[PDB]
């Protein structure tokens, strides 16, 4: 299958496009996500959309909505990507380093990230769970246009390519590709065509 | 499988020896275990054939080997013996021996049925009906047994008769009351076609076709229906394929009961057993080697298309199998040639009646391609449908066009349920819908082509019969055919903005007193319903203007007028264009508040009132979306 | 580049790798790009590819693998058994349908039903791989005729695709306007199977009594497969150990 890898692994750009674009899309819809410490009648639901244009962020301290995103201009409707750093993941978030009274505990250290904007203020941010955690991170990566960092992806990226790569080779059945490829036959030279183009 | 455990089953194999106990034996068969009779099977039939034979002339044996066997076959008929009926049927063709069996049991059967009422012989008559194709499989070979033996059957009339004989049996028997026999009238019924097939071997198609149509006419014609639906069903079932001969001597008798069936407020019944009829019976007449009937093709069509058609304006309830109705004379219309139905089609009785008759197919085809009768999984079935309405609505069209077109003085308004039926039926199954899969425009144009493409220009070239008088028709079709137009096929549409030129220029020949402007108007209306709607397209609108527009220069001034407000209708339509596609682009407010605003500008531009007022409508709606009072009051 | 031919004897156009760049309507083509070839020429060929059937691509004939066969595999007898090969041509146009299928099934959050689909998958490029040949019997061959009708029409039904018919050799015969009733019949026998599965998702891949009742309503003798593995008793002689069925 040598040969069959190196045919398969070299035509990538696709599939890698297509997953951070599906991340692209999980951001625009977006759902409601958590604040920080949502105790004393705090909202640990409240959306961040992702921009139609893909321009802004629909983040805003929003209500306890068990559907989800609530479609409007959000208490923060603006989020431009000309000026994101990145995002601190993990220990690295301020609001992981908090030891006063939003000193975040200890299961929501993957539901740690903090959006890098203005240098000083962070979307200290809280995840519902690890996946879509790995899925917003991916996608602001992708925002950032570079690699994805969920588990899942890798996994969607490695199954497409094997369902690829298995959905073409069905034609060389019963024939093998040799790992130097076939010589090219000699063209004839001159680019006369007998019978017309086409 | 082999052994026995009964003195009974020895006895009546050694019965010769027995001959004392044939008697006793003959009823002592009935305790016999079936799973022992069919051990021996051959053996016992074999004695009981060689019994009736030996002692014929003792018609109280043959009566009890008559009786024996008919349990017998009753009892073999079990599922436990379904199997070994193959090789009772073995025995049948192969190790039987009664030479005169088929006299004495058509002698014994014809005693049974000129002696039905009685209720020793009920049973009995009962039981020989379940298994008359058996029965008659052994009588027939008994017969055909006879004629080997004796070279000619000396007998050639007797058993013949002996049948026709039994032919009487059975009218004097049903011409009797129902009440005594109904059941025994039900078995006749079900297994006498059963056995006609089995006699076809040694009988005349025709005289036997003809003794059953005596029996048939025995019938008092209130007495289990589609019971005799089901009759004529096994009968047409076998015996057809030796078609023309019984064909044409049954389908009288055969369409009596359908005129009888079209309109007697007794089909409930009969609805679906009449729609099996018409299944089976189209089927055969269809049937290629079953026998060439295209003239008695014909003679169905003329004695039951006016029938069924006013039986389907009462089965037209959606609920009940109209749709098996429906399948059934559609199958009619695709066994059948123009040489059939123009020929009566065209040429029904008086030209009111049969315009009366085109009122109703039509208003059921309306009806039926609205709320079709399909489960939207039947695109097969939806194509079928699709032809054979077009062939049915084709010779329509060629009876409008010799009998009701300028041929007729007047009553060209048949032509609106023409047309927008036509039209109506083409709203559906579109490039888009062909669009579905990427061989599914592949598959419809290999298997169907473009069905929509006929559909049109049949429309297109009976409009341009009409002539004059599509004046006399243009309001009424001007919705339609825009849509027709709209319709993403490019080569219909291009065919189609054309007719758009036609009607305006006929106008213009009555622009000599008024103009277009109810068409213009009527367009404008729709054309606003429609592409709010979002069938069309840019190259669309350009395929309009460039068509209309050039029709217009191979006219006159006022064709140019038709030109400029085509001109209209075409910045109209990249209105509508940019329009919805901000509509469906931006989904904020401020853009379709710009868009609709900008629309209402130009219907102001063309005082477009009542539209002008639709879109303010919905303009408001956006402010009070807003709440702009302020907006919203203005 | 000369000699070029319009013929029909290389519908199977066959590559080897992800081709090279050798002519201007050439790529890195697709493994199964079975191309229309619309010209014939002795070392290389350009006709309709199979992703693209309105487009040449001048292609090697050291990796045209070139075939014969057209769409039908009995005209020249491509069959290796008559009265199949239709199945391995739609089954790849299936497949086709199915790569949109799947490719949609990810972009909305249906897992399990794209899941069962992947497995469904697997089974259906197994069975097709084995019916490459005609190495099962006809009784395997219309048997998986039969199976492959029903998870793909079971697929449509899932999606509200199209309705195949003529359940044997090759799902055209009654598809081939043979007749209306018959046709309509069959249509009939079409959402029958409908019902069938539709109703019998839950009832075969949810249960598993009522499964085993519609089979044994089909089947009447049985056998009781007993494997006596060990026999523990104290009886210091020999035992005679008669064993039968009972019903108390």
């Amino acid at each position: 299958s040598r040969p069959i890898l190196e045919l398969k692994e070299k035509i990538q750009p696709e599939i890698l496009e297509l997953i951070k674009q599906q991340r692209l899309n999980r951001l625009v819809e977006g759902t409601c996500f958590r604040k920080l410490n949502a105790r004393r009648r705090q909202d640990k639901f409240w959306y961040c959309r992702l921009s139609p244009n893909h321009k802004v962020l629909h983040y805003g301290d929003l209500e306890e909505s068990p559907q989800g995103e609530v479609p409007h201009d959000s208490l923060q409707d603006k989020l431009p990507v000309a000026d994101i750093k990145a995002v601190v993941t993990g220990k690295d978030c301020p609001h992981m380093k908090e030891k006063g009274a939003l000193k975040q505990n200890k299961e929501v250290l993957e539901l740690a990230f903090s959006i890098l904007y203005d240098s000083n203020c962070q979307l200290n941010f809280i995840a519902p769970d690890k996946h879509e955690y790995c899925i917003w991170t991916d996608g602001l990566n992708a925002l950032l246009g570079k690699d994805m960092m969920s588990d899942l992806t890798r996994n969607d990226l490695d199954t497409l390519l094997s369902m690829e790569i298995k959905l073409r080779l069905l034609d060389l059945e019963n024939i093998q590709i040799p790992d130097a490829p076939p010589p090219i036959p000699k063209e004839p030279s001159n680019y006369d065509f007998v019978y017309d183009c086409n | 499988t082999k052994l026995t455990q009964n003195v009974d089953l020895l006895g009546l194999l050694n019965w010769r020896s027995n001959s004392q106990n044939i008697k006793h034996n003959l009823k002592k068969l009935m305790e016999v275990d079936g799973g022992e009779i069919v051990k021996f099977l051959q053996d016992t039939l074999d004695a009981l054939f060689n019994i009736m034979m030996e002692m014929s002339d003792s018609e109280t044996y043959d009566f009890l080997v008559f009786d024996a066997l008919v349990f017998i076959i009753s009892l073999i008929g079990d599922i436990k013996f379904q199997h070994f009926n193959p090789v009772l049927e073995t025995y049948i063709y192969k190790h039987f021996s009664a030479t005169l069996a088929y006299v004495k049991l058509s002698k014994v059967l014809n005693f049974y049925v000129a002696n039905a009422d009685d209720s020793s012989k009920t049973e009995l008559l009962f039981a020989a009906l379940k298994a008359l194709k058996y029965l008659f499989r052994f009588i027939i070979q008994s017969r055909v047994l006879y004629l080997r033996f004796y070279g000619q059957s000396k007998d050639g009339d007797e058993f013949n008769n002996s049948i026709r004989q039994l032919f009487l049996a059975f009218n004097m028997l049903m011409d009797r009351p129902l009440e005594e026999a109904v059941k025994i009238k039900g078995a006749a019924l079900k297994y006498l076609p059963s056995i006609i097939n089995d006699v076809k071997l040694v009988f005349d198609p025709v005289e036997l076709s003809v003794l059953f149509c005596k029996f048939i006419q025995s019938i008092p014609d209130n007495q289990l229906v589609r019971q005799k639906l089901n009759c004529m069903t096994k009968i047409v079932e076998s015996t057809l394929f030796r078609q023309s001969e019984c064909r044409e001597v049954l389908l009288p008798l055969l369409t009596d009961q359908l005129s009888g069936q079209l309109d007697d407020n007794s089909n409930k019944p009969d609805h679906e057993a009449s729609s099996q009829l018409l299944s089976n019976i189209l089927e055969v007449l269809d049937r290629k080697d079953v026998g060439a009937t295209a003239v008695h093709i014909q003679l169905i069509m003329e004695r039951l298309l006016r029938r069924i058609n006013r039986t389907v304006i009462g089965m037209n309830r959606q609920s009940p199998h109209i749709g098996s109705f429906v399948a059934c004379m559609i199958a009619l219309l695709q066994q059948m040639d123009d040489s059939h139905y123009s020929h009566y089609i065209s040429t029904f009785k008086t030209r009111q009646d049969i315009i009366d008759f085109l009122m109703e197919t039509f208003i059921m085809f309306k009806d039926l391609i609205g709320k079709n009768v399909y489960a939207k999984d039947w695109m097969v079935m939806n194509m079928t449908q699709n032809r054979v309405f077009l062939r049915a609505i084709n010779q329509f069209a060629e009876v409008l066009t010799r009998f009701f077109m300028d041929q007729a003085s007047f009553e060209l308004q048949l032509w609106n349920n023409y047309f927008h039926l036509a039209v109506a039926f083409l709203t559906h199954e579109s490039l888009q819908l062909e669009t579905f899969s990427q061989a599914k425009r592949n598959k419809i144009v290999k298997k169907y082509g473009d069905m929509r493409k006929e559909i049109g220009f049949r429309i297109r070239d009976m409009w341009y019969n009409l002539g004059p008088h599509k004046i006399k028709f243009i309001p009424s079709m001007v919705g339609p055919i825009l849509e027709v137009t709209l319709t993403p096929e490019v080569e219909l549409r291009k065919a189609t903005i054309p007719i758009f030129f036609d009607m305006m220029q006929c106008e213009f020949n009555f622009s000599g007193n008024g103009n277009f402007h109810m068409f213009e108007n009527e367009l404008i209306t729709k054309l606003d319903q429609e592409v709010e709607g979002g069938r069309g397209d840019e190259q669309y609108k350009v395929l309009l203007e460039k068509l209309l527009l050039e029709h217009c220069r191979k006219h006159k001034y006022l064709s140019s007028s038709g030109e400029v407000f085509a001109l209209l209708v075409s910045s109209l339509l990249e209105n509508l264009l940019d329009y919805r596609t901000i509509i469906m682009q931006d989904e904020s407010k401020e853009n379709r508040m710009s868009c609709t605003v900008n629309v209402l500008n130009f219907y102001k531009e063309k005082k477009r009132e009542d539209i002008y007022i639709r879109y303010l409508y919905k303009l408001r709606d956006l402010h009070r979306d807003c709440e702009n009072y302020t907006e919203a009051a203005y | 580049m000369a000699r070029w031919i319009p013929t029909k004897r290389q519908k199977y156009g066959v590559a080897i790798y992800n081709y090279n760049a050798s002519q201007d309507v050439e790529l890195s083509l697709q493994i199964g790009d079975t191309v229309h070839i619309l010209e014939m020429y002795e070392g290389w060929y350009r006709g309709y590819t199979l992703q693209n059937k309105s487009k040449k691509g001048i292609f090697p004939e050291t990796y045209i693998h070139l075939k014969e066969a057209t769409v039908e595999d009995l005209g020249q007898h491509e069959t290796v058994i008559p009265g199949e090969l239709p199945l391995v041509q739609e089954l790849t146009s299936t497949l086709r349908e199915w790569a949109v299928i799947w490719r949609k099934l990810y972009v909305n959050n249906k897992l399990t039903l794209f899941r069962q689909l992947q497995q469904m998958t697997y089974s259906l490029i197994e069975w097709r791989s084995q019916i490459l040949s005609g190495t099962l019997p006809k009784d395997e061959l219309a048997e998986l005729k039969k199976k492959v009708t029903a998870k793909i029409d079971h697929g449509n039904r899932m999606l509200g695709l199209d309705l195949v018919v003529r359940d044997d050799n090759g799902n055209i015969l009654d598809p081939d306007e043979t007749s209306t009733i018959a046709l309509f019949k069959a249509h009939e026998v079409a959402s029958k199977r409908i019902e069938e599965k539709i109703q019998e998702e839950k009832s075969i891949l949810q249960n598993l009594d009522l499964r085993g009742q519609s089979i044994f309503s089909t089947i009447h003798t049985y056998g009781l497969y007993v494997n006596f593995k060990n026999f523990v008793c104290n009886i210091g002689e020999d035992a005679e150990l008669f064993m039968a069925l009972y019903d108390p």
